[PDB]
């Protein structure tokens, strides 16, 4: 139940020379000790993974938008569809329960509160 | 010096409050009221007008 | 203080004795030792007070209004005679406000001095209060105009409709 | 107001006129001391009504609301000194000047004596404010949202005026709310629609519906030195009041088309709070707080006899004091990591230990525990829309549930450690970060003994 | 991960996850070899399904039945008490602003202070020299030479070198 | 470029700016904000005199219950304000 | 023997604050505690019924309290 | 509250190996290198540990296995792990 | 001594606590609210008898 | 007569006291736990003498001391209530959290962050006793949700360790769903009775009560950990020992259960009311009975068993039982604050394990607590003539004749079987065997602040039922009939745990090797619940949901 | 869409590696990974609902 989460799998020899992917993350880390280590920094270090995180998530959605699909039209189930939903009940009652407290008493003697 | 740009500023107060009451002093209409205001025949709603 | 017909309770009636056997009882060693320990801080401090309290007196009056006009005055464009009669009006609904706070406190007189029956006992809250509580919000609550106080504009006119409606229209009363 | 205009006016010919680095000083300290002064006339009694002088003012009666507008001028001044020390004197001068210019409309205003004199000082803001956000912000997207808080402001308050004109010369004149005892009732027609219709949408489009708060979290993202506006833009939009000046009268018998008001600001509270807890910049996760809980007076107005009167005043003040601190809060700690990205301020909580309580008495008047200013607003609230319709415990329970995962996910995120980078963030939160942290929380559980004082008339 | 010690890192938990199943104590040790007997069938022979069938058969009979809430080794990545001093945590270097009168104690400690920054604040004329000729030019792993050819320092100096002591 | 300063804080305290009078903005604000605005102020409002007149109505709905109990006068009548004044236009 | 050196963070900011805050609030409250404690002993109010006040009535100063 | 010395970690050490009816105390102290007399591949790796993996055993990662063929090396990074000597 | 940290803690409130409670009850117009005395038989502070 | 709630108020108002000294009034030669603990010493004492003047005559008093707000019609100013449950339960309450500080001063015994702890736990105390004494639903609504922030700030004590806080708020989670149920009766008061003083309430019973007690149903699941909430207890024992050693035997899970029984005078009609609350205890019963089973801590083992008391004490309110149900906890609060620190000594002498596996036999120089342990053990045995047996076999008897479930039966009885086999199992994984564990065999156990915190609380656990029933008024007509074949069982469905748990622990050490079959069917010593659920409803709102209609 | 459900912060010996430590580029999907875990046992055998049955 969320998920299976696939811990063991099959290789060898499916790809062998897929490697020095670690050459990737090493080059990353020999760059990123040598920025950490410093006697004179005083301060963070920029690591434009957080920045590319958050700017391509705030802005660049609509820029990139475009309506030409009908799953981002399918909002009018999700935006105006519970709200349409919402007026159907409150207008049952409150009519329902004007006719009740019109036609007819419910309520006892000791109702000053309201 | 004697510093005007200090407390002689907070003491527009004052000056504020002497332009506060003349507006009183010509809004005096009516004595004639009955919710107490009264004005009937004493020295006591006549004053600080 | 205040007066006991606005705030009503019954005797003390309070048993006593019952003693009826030597065994050990500490009843003897309580009452007859603390009472003298708070009696010297207390009472000698309260009356040290009372005669410098009473060395002058300060004084404040009771505030009673003029009621000359009252509810049906005065003709339409008028504003200072219907100023009046909102100001005769409103002291008349925060005062009923606090009518009803007496005879609430009335119910929970009786019932915290009785308790067990609480019940079948009394004979008079339940009868009373509901009788001014279903007095209270028909002609002087105006719900639900009751947001903006609505001051002589609406507190006619559920008494016009407890006139234009009631007893004519109930065919045939 | 007699002279409190005049005294405060007599503050702008005082900060050029000083010398050097003495203007920070010379403003804040005669700056408080209106507060005595402001305090002193008013809280009168009380028994219809306190009409004050003249034509310019009916003493704010019923509604005090306006105490609370003079403590932020010293405020606000301790508060912006952390990153504006770096311009020219010539420009801190102008700074303090358009600051006061704001708090001099806003005082003739919440008093106002009538309905026009309301508008014209209605929109005589919005000059000052726009230029404290186009001027002095950060990096871009200022410019669009310098124009976003136009034309939603501005668009929609062209209609009051051709509705208050329009009641001006029907039925005798609107110059006084007390003329307004003669009122004819509006009944349903399709003219009478329009005249209800746009005289209200234009206070929409401050205090926020869900949609149409498009303009909301743009002004307040991208936002001056150290919240130095954004304070005055929380007062600002509970300073759209007005709502309750007209509504209560000047159609009153209008409910019949209150619901396309009530649903929308009704279910879109329960999901306007709900789109925030995977906010990662963090002045915008506060920015949707206030979008949520101030939408909860907009079914406190429409649905009129009190009960709810004593709830809607206390809830415009109930964040006027706690959502000023969350800004102050944000406004501080980001003068040492120099981003508001939430991910980047771990390893907290072991460096600031004195500002630990500052964060969680911030976010325990969001929980609320009931004797607080706040759940004596809410718990009116709910128990006066229960008697609408015994369904909205529903929504606003769910309200009150998702808000209490909502404060404490800002607390959590500062429990954490190792801190793994940050030679920087040295400074031990000096004596002006408490200082201008305190006075928020001193006067809001103060308040809490006898709030008399906080009610309409009501 | 090597074939070599791909049965390796299955078998430490093979005995591990058994001993959180017994009761008595020589329940598990009577049990010691036993388990070891099916474990030493296929000795030695090929790398290839020759000899995988060993483990793709190995994902039964461990993955089932397999450690119903084990015993965990309290200090260890899972498990209560592992990372929970954590009120203290020991924040290394947070002594840079005291406004003195709190500098009066540990004198001798500030004394010992300013006397190994030297190594920290000089060391990158001789330790950032070799480090870009020795790292060729994006290789693997970057530990440095392990005495650095001289005097290793460190290259991880200060913060692996003055970490955080637990208590 | 770009050219920013630090943490104010060169070993020595600093409230607000810098050393002197900029040392004297500590005793305006903690001096003239609260121990004289949230102290004497917030005795002001403490025993602030009668609030929306109603402990003017406590004495009044106090006395004037036991005055209608008396004798005659029943309590809480809502009795349409002295009638026979309004006309009541059937129809 | 045991022993080590603690590394605790900064505490002497956080004991120059909390002074300002205990000191000051001293200096005009406990100036004003007496004037709640001493005009309490020497000045009240009395009583009730009514007086009739004269021909015309007292000014402010209706209430009943010392310094309200 | 108890402290420890170095003193103890070289004797359960060295007991271990008189505990295992494999290993006869006539190896060498600190060096024995385990390939003297290890063996085979499995169970000459890990089950060398075994035994501490009871006693000591805090969890034992996977970096432990080859550092461990020099029989001092063992002893190097225990005092490292679990706050010890000076 | 037990003689000053004992005194100063307990003595010292409950002389306060109840100044603020006889001076209370004939101001307030309903002090504490006691029930009634539970009675099986008859006596006390009356005279009444019971079988 | 005056000096009934005279001296009462002198204990509402003496903790306030090592609050107000802790804003540096002159503070003590440090030791500030010493402070607090001789505080406490003369507080028992005080509250203990209008105790007795209740049993003498009664006179009960509820007091009206100063004004709030006063609007429309309604005034709320505050009070306080004396009637049966607080000058019973108060000085109950109060001898355990003057016997479980001693513990946190040798537990707590390194820690530099000490003088909080014993500063939050008193707030955590004075808002749970404001709640017992008030007689007004809002002063209830201060103290209900005064006592949940000061979980969040207990069990977040330890920062770091990021199962710990998310645990808490997990912890103030499900008190805020346990919420709704009670701001919803509080508005259904307002509209009908004009007021919600428990006074005025009591005088006519309402008619249609169906809508707010269902309301006071769900809040009162939300803190006394019933099912569909049960998951929040057995993770909130994840701080340190005396929090849960107070959090979950006196205080934060019977006062779930404490709202329904001060609203007796509403609950005894209304039959849709008892037969959803009988039923909904008896359901607490088995599925914190075969939860606890196979399961490897002691802390956790006594987390289950604190809610399994739970599914006698909810079956209480739907017989009507009133005051039976409010004896148990008089008796239970004895139980497991002793318990705890009983055990709490065991995890400081291995320092630390707390599991059930890897500990030896009872004799390993550990002769006074093993002795403690077999008394509260053979207590939660089922009572032979032990403390609670005037609490457990009179409910057990008054569920006899009954118009029940006629499952409930079927299900609360059988429980009781299933409490014997906790006792043994603790005693043969810990106190029986072998030892075995890893060395430098550590133990201490002499330290008389541990000594003389047990041997009081042992002392007041016999003689703790045998006072109270013995002098107490009675206010029901009991059963007193128990024919043939129908009566004694209840002691031999406690008797037959003995046979069975060691003829299985034995068939797990006394057997044929019966290797651990893999081949077992174990959802039942996990829950199966807490692992789909914790997995789906934090994926299902906060992921899709959230993206689709934000941005 | 990258592989997905959980940065567990488990033993992750490089250095930092997962949640605490900030490696330099792996950030995916998140704000719902600081709060959510891996695979158990057996699977869904809806029990739970056979067990009020
Ligand atoms: C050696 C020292 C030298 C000698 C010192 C002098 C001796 C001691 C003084 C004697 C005792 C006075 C102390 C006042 C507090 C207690 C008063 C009391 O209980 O009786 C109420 C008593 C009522 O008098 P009353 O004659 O019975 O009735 C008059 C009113 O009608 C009654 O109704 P009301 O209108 O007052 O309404 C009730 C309510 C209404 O008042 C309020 O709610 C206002 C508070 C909130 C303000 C919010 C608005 C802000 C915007 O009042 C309260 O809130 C009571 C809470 C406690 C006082 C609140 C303090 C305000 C700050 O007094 C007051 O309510 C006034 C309080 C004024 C406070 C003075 C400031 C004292 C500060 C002392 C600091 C000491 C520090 C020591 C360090 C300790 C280190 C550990
Ligand atoms: C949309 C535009 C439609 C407006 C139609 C104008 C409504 C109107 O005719 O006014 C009705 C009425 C006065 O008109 P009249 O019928 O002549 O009165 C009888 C005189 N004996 O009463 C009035 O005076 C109403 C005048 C105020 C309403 C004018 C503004 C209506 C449009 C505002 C909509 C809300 C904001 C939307 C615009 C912002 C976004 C772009």
């Amino acid at each position: 139940t969320t998920l299976d989460p696939a811990e063991y799998d099959i290789s060898s020899e499916t790809r062998k020379a897929q490697a020095e992917r670690l050459a990737i993350r090493s080059r990353l880390k020999r760059e990123y000790q040598l920025q950490y280590y410093d006697p004179s920094r005083r301060g963070v270090i920029e690591d434009p993974a957080l920045v590319r995180w958050t700017y391509a998530r705030s802005a660049n959605i609509y820029p990139n938008f475009r309506p030409n699909t009908k799953t981002s039209l399918l909002g009018a189930l999700f935006g105006i569809g519970p709200l349409v939903f919402w007026y159907y009940v409150f207008k049952t009652d409150r009519d329902r329960k004007e006719k009740l407290i019109q036609e007819g008493k419910l309520d006892r003697t000791f109702n000053i509160s309201y | 010096r004697d510093h005007w740009v200090h407390v002689l500023v907070p003491m527009g107060f004052v000056f504020g409050y002497y332009l506060d009451r003349k507006n009183d002093e010509k809004l005096t209409a009516f004595r004639n009221k009955s919710l107490l205001y009264k004005r009937e025949l004493k020295p006591n709603e006549e004053v600080t007008w | 203080s205040w007066d006991k017909d606005v705030y009503p309770e019954p005797p003390r009636r309070t048993p006593a004795p019952s003693p009826q056997t030597s065994l050990p009882n500490p009843i003897t060693y309580l009452t007859k030792a603390f009472d003298l320990l708070v009696d010297r801080p207390v009472t000698l401090v309260r009356e040290f007070i009372e005669r410098q309290h009473a060395k002058n007196k300060y004084y404040y009056y009771h505030r009673e209004f003029r009621r000359v006009p009252d509810i049906t005055e005065c003709q339409e464009k008028d504003v200072l005679c219907m100023f009046e009669a909102e100001m005769q009006w409103r002291r008349d609904y925060k005062v009923d406000q606090e009518i009803v706070n007496i005879i609430q406190e009335r119910l929970k007189a009786c019932q915290q001095r009785e308790g067990e029956s609480h019940r079948q006992n009394c004979a008079k809250e339940l009868e009373q209060f509901t009788q001014v509580v279903k007095a209270y919000q028909d002609r002087y609550h105006d719900l639900g105009a009751h947001y903006s106080a609505r001051k002589c504009l609406a507190k006619q006119k559920q008494r016009m409709l407890a006139e234009r409606k009631a007893a004519k229209e109930a065919a045939a009363a | 107001m007699l002279k409190y205009i005049i005294p405060t006016i007599m503050l702008m010919p005082l900060t050029w006129l000083s010398k050097n680095n003495m203007i920070w000083v010379n403003s804040t300290a005669h700056s408080l001391l209106i507060s005595f002064t402001s305090l002193l006339l008013m809280n009168q009694f009380g028994d219809n009504s306190l009409n004050f002088s003249l034509l310019f003012f009916s003493d704010s009666l019923s509604t005090p609301l306006l105490i609370l507008t003079m403590w932020l001028l010293p405020l606000m001044l301790m508060a912006s000194q952390h990153h504006l020390s770096k311009e020219n004197l010539t420009r801190k001068k102008l700074f303090i000047t358009m600051l006061i210019s704001l708090q001099l409309f806003l005082i003739m205003t919440f008093t106002a004596m009538e309905l026009i004199l309301f508008y014209i000082l209605f929109e005589a803001t919005l000059v000052p404010t726009l230029i404290i956000i186009t001027r002095w912000g950060n990096q871009t997207e200022r410019l669009n949202a310098g124009l976003y808080f136009l034309f939603y402001t501005l668009a929609g308050s062209l209609p009051l005026l051709v509705a208050l004109i329009y009641i001006q010369n029907t039925v005798g004149s609107l110059n006084f709310l007390m003329l307004q005892y003669w009122v004819q009732p509006v009944h349903n027609s399709w003219s009478n629609v329009f005249m209800w219709l746009a005289c209200m949408m234009a206070f929409m489009v401050k205090m926020p519906l869900y949609g149409l708060h498009l303009w909301l979290p743009k002004a307040h993202v991208e936002a001056p030195i150290a919240g130095s506006m954004v304070l005055a833009a929380v007062l600002l939009k509970l300073g759209g009041y007005g709502m309750l000046r007209i509504t209560l009268i000047l159609n009153p018998m209008t409910d019949f088309m209150a619901y396309p008001f009530i649903m929308l600001s009704l279910w879109g509270m329960i999901m306007t709070s709900s789109i925030c807890l995977r906010q990662t910049d963090l002045k915008s996760l506060i920015a949707y707080s206030s979008v949520s809980h101030m939408a909860l007076v907009i079914v406190a107005i429409l649905i009129q006899t009190p009960w709810s009167y004593m709830g809607a005043t206390a809830l415009m003040i109930a964040h006027g004091l706690t959502s000023s601190m969350l800004f102050c809060l944000a406004n501080s700690n980001y003068e040492r990591i120099h981003s508001r990205t939430m991910i980047l301020a771990r390893g907290l909580q072991t460096l600031l230990p004195l500002m630990a309580t500052w964060w969680l008495l911030a976010s325990l008047t969001n929980l609320a525990l009931p004797p607080t200013i706040n759940l004596i607003g809410e718990l009116f609230v709910v128990m006066s829309t229960f008697s609408w319709s015994n369904i909205t415990i529903i929504l606003m329970g769910v309200n009150m549930v998702i808000t209490a995962l909502y404060s404490l996910y800002m607390l959590i995120m500062t429990q954490r450690g190792k801190y793994t980078y940050h030679i920087n963030n040295i400074s031990p939160s000096f004596t002006r970060e408490n200082a201008l942290m305190s006075l928020h929380i001193l006067p809001l559980l103060l308040l809490t003994l006898n709030p008399k004082i906080i009610l309409g008339p009501l | 991960l090597t074939h070599q010690q791909k049965v390796l890192r299955l078998y430490k938990r093979a005995l591990r996850h058994l001993e959180s199943w017994c009761i008595h104590r020589d329940k598990y040790r009577y049990f010691a070899c036993l388990l070891r007997a099916r474990f030493d069938e296929h000795k030695n022979e090929k790398d290839m399904v020759k000899a995988t069938q060993l483990l793709r058969e190995a994902e039964e009979e461990f993955w089932h039945g397999q450690h119903p809430q084990p015993y965990i080794f309290p200090e260890s990545p899972g498990g209560t008490s592992y990372e929970r001093y954590e009120c203290y945590k020991v924040p290394e270097w947070c002594l840079d602003d005291w406004h003195p009168s709190e500098k009066a104690m540990y004198p001798d400690y500030f004394a010992k202070r300013e006397q190994w920054k030297k190594l920290r604040r000089e060391s990158w004329e001789r330790e950032v020299k070799q480090l870009q000729e020795e790292t060729p030019v994006g290789g693997p792993r970057t530990e440095a030479l392990p005495p650095a050819r001289k005097q290793g320092d460190l290259p991880p100096l200060w913060w692996h070198i003055v970490t955080r002591p637990r208590e | 470029e770009d050219e920013n300063l630090y943490e104010k804080n060169p070993d020595s305290h600093g409230y607000d700016k810098d050393p002197a009078v900029d040392i004297w903005n500590m005793r305006v604000v903690f001096f003239f904000g609260f121990s004289i605005v949230l102290v004497l102020g917030s005795t002001f409002v403490a025993y602030l005199p009668d609030y929306r007149m109603q402990e003017w109505a406590r004495r009044e709905a106090e006395r004037l219950v036991k005055y209608r109990e008396a004798h005659g006068l029943p309590i809480m009548e809502s009795n349409c304000f002295d009638p026979s004044k309004i006309q009541l236009p059937e129809d | 023997g045991k022993r080590l050196f603690i590394i605790k963070p900064s505490g002497f900011y956080d004991k120059r604050f909390l002074k300002l805050l205990r000191f000051y609030i001293l200096l005009t409250g406990i100036p004003v505690a007496i004037g709640i404690t001493l005009i309490n002993v020497f000045i009240g109010e009395a009583e009730l019924a009514e007086i009739p006040e004269g021909y015309v009535p007292e000014h402010w100063e209706y209430f009943k309290h010392p310094i309200s | 509250a108890p402290p420890l010395t170095l003193e103890g970690i070289k004797d359960r050490v060295l007991y271990v190996l008189k505990l295992y009816d494999k290993i006869d105390p006539e190896k060498l102290s600190v060096n024995s290198h385990f390939m003297k007399d290890l063996g085979l591949d499995s169970l000459d790796q890990v089950e060398i540990i075994m035994a501490m993996e009871d006693e000591f055993g805090f969890e034992i990662p996977d970096i432990d296995a080859e550092k461990l063929m020099c029989p001092q090396e063992i002893v190097d990074y225990i005092a490292d792990k679990k706050d010890v000597y000076e | 001594r037990h003689s000053i940290f004992a005194f100063t803690h307990v003595l010292i409130p409950v002389w306060i606590i109840h100044y603020y409670l006889k001076y209370h009850v004939t101001t307030k117009p309903y002090t504490i609210v006691e029930k009634k005395p539970r009675i099986f038989p008859g006596d006390t502070i009356l005279e009444t008898g019971e079988v | 007569m005056n000096m009934f709630s005279s001296l009462s108020l002198v204990t509402l108002l003496l903790l306030t006291m090592p609050i107000m000294m802790m804003s540096f009034n002159t503070y003590k030669p440090s030791n500030y736990p010493l402070y607090v603990k001789t505080a406490i010493s003369y507080a028992f004492i005080t509250s203990m003498i209008p105790t007795m003047m209740f049993i003498h005559s009664g006179q009960e008093l509820i007091i009206s001391n100063w004004h709030w707000l006063t609007i429309q019609t309604l005034k709320l100013s505050l009070s306080f209530k004396m009637d049966y449950f607080s000058m019973m339960f108060i000085p109950v309450a109060l001898f355990v959290t003057w016997s479980i500080m001693e513990f946190s001063m040798w537990y707590m015994y390194s820690d530099p962050n000490i003088n909080k702890f014993f500063k939050y736990l008193l707030l955590f105390l004075i808002t749970m006793l404001i709640l017992v004494t008030a007689n007004n639903l809002f002063q209830l609504f201060i103290g209900w949700e005064g006592v949940g922030i000061m979980s969040f700030l207990l069990i977040g004590w330890w920062y770091g360790r990021a199962d710990a806080n998310t645990a808490a708020l997990q912890a103030i989670l499900y008190n805020r769903i346990g919420d709704i149920g009670f701001i919803l009766a509080m508005a259904w008061f307002l509209t009908n009775l004009n007021t919600w003083d428990l006074q005025q309430i009591f005088m006519l019973n309402p008619s249609d009560s169906n809508m707010p007690l269902i309301g006071l149903a769900l809040a009162a699941t939300g803190k006394s950990a019933q099912f569909g909430l049960h998951p929040w207890l057995p993770s909130a024992m994840e701080g340190p020992t005396p929090v849960s050693a107070l959090l979950h035997s006196s205080t934060m899970v019977v006062a779930g259960i404490f709202l329904l029984i001060r609203f007796y005078p509403l609950t005894e009609n209304n039959k849709y009311i008892q037969s959803i609350t009988l039923c909904l205890g008896a359901i607490t019963t088995l599925f914190t009975a075969m939860c606890a089973l196979t399961q490897n801590d002691i802390k956790k083992i006594i987390a289950f068993s604190t809610s399994s008391q739970l599914g006698l004490m909810m079956v209480t309110i739907g017989i009507n039982q009133p005051y039976l149900a409010f004896l148990h906890i008089c008796t239970h609060a004895f139980f497991k604050a002793m318990l705890f620190m009983c055990s709490g000594s065991i995890i400081h002498s291995l320092n630390d394990e707390q599991d059930i596996r890897k500990m030896g036999g009872l004799f390993k120089a550990m002769p006074f607590t093993t002795t403690a342990l077999i008394v509260g053990s053979l207590a939660l045995t089922g009572m032979p003539f032990l403390t609670g047996f005037y609490s457990k076999d009179l409910i057990i008897e008054a569920a006899n004749t009954s118009y029940t479930n006629a499952w409930a039966l079927l299900m609360t009885l059988i429980a009781t079987s299933f409490t014997a086999i906790y006792s043994t199992r603790i005693i043969f994984f810990a106190l029986l065997g072998q030892p075995r564990f890893p060395t430098l065999v550590n133990i201490n156990e002499n330290n008389p602040l541990l000594i003389n915190s047990i041997k009081r609380l042992l002392i007041g656990s016999l003689f703790a039922g045998y006072i109270i029933s013995n002098n107490i008024p009675p206010t029901t007509i009991p059963q007193m009939t128990m024919p043939y074949y129908l009566k004694t069982t209840a002691l031999i469905v406690t008797i037959l745990g003995f046979i069975l748990a060691l003829e299985i622990s034995n068939m797990t050490k006394n057997l044929k090797y019966h290797y651990p079959s893999n081949a077992f069917k174990f959802s039942t010593l996990l829950g199966y619940f807490p692992t789909i659920m914790h997995r789906l409803a934090p994926y299902m709102n906060l992921s899709m949901s959230q993206k689709s209609a934000s941005s | 869409s990258q592989q997905e459900r959980d940065p567990w912060y488990d033993w992750d010996h490089p250095d930092l590696r997962l949640n605490w430590g900030e490696p330099m580029h792996w950030d995916l999907d998140m704000y719902i990974r600081n709060r959510v875990d891996t695979s158990p046992t057996p699977v869904n055998w809806n029990l739970m609902c056979k067990h009020l049955f």
